[PDB]
């Protein structure tokens, strides 16, 4: 299909946000004596999300070039 | 749409993954199984309606510096 | 679909089963010297199972709440 | 009926998510990589055949935990 | 089904080789001072590859026995 | 062929499934988080590349071992 691959694209999409919300939440989030994140927890989010989104961004254009081979 | 109701399978996609995400992340941060007796604790049970705030919380911030870059 | 939904709903029982079987094997069961569990193996996935799954009734809670929002 | 076919989905969809669970578990539990030499040892093997017959030791009881609560 | 089967089954091996990549890339790839694997890189994976394969062998053998009764 | 398109689905399914290991055990092998800035720097970007390159050639390498045996 084709249909398949917008599904399939939508789904990838719901994946990184979903590994990158875990992935920022285990390395951030470790108090829990209040109910919302300190201003340091965001911060470190900011930089969690951001190192994530690169490292995730590199490795994809690497994946792209290895594939085509 | 027929096809657009593959929204309801790809919402309830991302609702089931993440509660499931939820389940295990705040498991880690909360539940301390040594020398334990299988009752949830005081102590265990607020941590994770923390947890689980922390956790929302920690989408919209991740969703918002998706939204930036 | 709302047959997504039943079917969707099966799957996720037979995700928390899983999970659980998974989590309790894991934690409890570490001696092989025989092929089936001893007295303490049973107990301590007895307790497991509860603490699991109170664990997991306190967060489909929260989530719930913090979810209408 | 159609749809209750679905259940050869569902039940395999156990069956084979079990199966993986079951060499992932009895993997950490039974295999030493260090200086280890691809062969599989006297030792490894029989651990493993008691490490899955403590796994479905472990499904039935904590299938007979969650049928008491 | 039975076309599930067959598809169940083609998932079912693309599986087992993604988790065996995995499995041997974790534990033998660990220099990255270059873009090639070494000697000692490929002789490690090639036991891993063993290992796991009989490992899953064995498993699958008592899966099969148990699975009967 | 209309179920040979599967092909499809079961194709994209393993190059989703392998890129996202790939993420995954890539982060793991390069990615240092220890009062880290948000940038990925030139020695995280480097690994990176050859953590690709070496996850293909690991591919190939354990495709090549399951084919003698």
């Amino acid at each position: 299909f084709q249909k398949v691959v917008e599904q399939k694209q939508m789904k990838d999409f719901m994946r990184l946000y979903s590994n990158l919300v875990e992935r920022c939440f285990t390395d951030c989030v470790n108090d829990f004596t209040t109910s919302k994140l300190t201003n340091k927890e965001q911060t470190c989010i900011m930089k969690c999300s951001e190192k994530f989104l690169k490292h995730s961004e590199r490795v994809g254009q690497r994946f792209q070039e290895q594939n085509a081979a | 749409s027929q096809q657009k109701i593959q929204a309801a399978e790809a919402e309830l996609d991302l609702v089931t993954d993440m509660f499931n995400k939820l389940v295990n992340n705040c498991y880690k941060k909360c539940i301390n199984t040594s020398y334990s007796e299988g009752e949830l604790n005081k102590n265990e049970s607020s941590c994770l309606d923390r947890c689980v705030a922390k956790y929302f919380e920690t989408n919209v911030q991740v969703g918002e510096n998706m939204q930036k870059m």
